[PDB]
């Protein structure tokens, strides 16, 4: 089953990637959501806790 | 993967067997169009995209 | 009898190259190494 949206705010979240100079990373204004942006041309891996 | 295709193997044809190769050997006098074709393979499902 | 139990055996492709990191510094390192097209780990193909 899901948790709602509602209890992410009790979490510890962290995001984990290899190359943060090709594809960025910011969390929303929702805890839940976070936003990409990519930088320059390349392959990036990625993961969150 | 990037595959090729062509629409008279007669006329031109691939210097291959799993045709990946991009190389290709004009055969007769005549007209033809070659299909490549890119896709990814899901690598949770196998599923070529 | 006193217990029955499963085990399923899947039989499965090609290869891939896998790593967790495709950025290195002048001066690091990174081990790359292969895993199979369905998701084969070198544990059950690597012997």
């Amino acid at each position: 089953q899901q948790f709602d949206s509602t209890q992410y705010q009790y979490m510890n979240i962290i995001p984990h990637i290899d190359n943060p100079n090709v594809l960025s990373m910011t969390q929303s204004s929702d805890s839940q959501v976070f936003t990409l942006k990519g930088l320059d041309q390349g392959l990036v891996t990625l993961s969150v806790t | 993967d990037v595959s090729f295709v062509s629409s008279d193997p007669s006329i031109v044809n691939l210097s291959g067997r799993e045709d990946l190769v991009g190389e290709l050997v004009a055969l007769k006098v005549g007209e033809a169009t070659i299909k490549a074709i890119a896709q990814i393979v899901d690598p949770i499902t196998g599923k070529k995209t | 009898i006193i217990g029955e139990d499963k085990l399923m055996v899947y039989v499965k492709t090609g290869i891939r190259i896998h790593s967790s990191i495709n950025k290195i510094l002048v001066g690091n390192e990174a081990k790359l190494r292969v895993v199979g097209a369905n998701g084969e780990t070198p544990f059950t193909y690597g012997t």
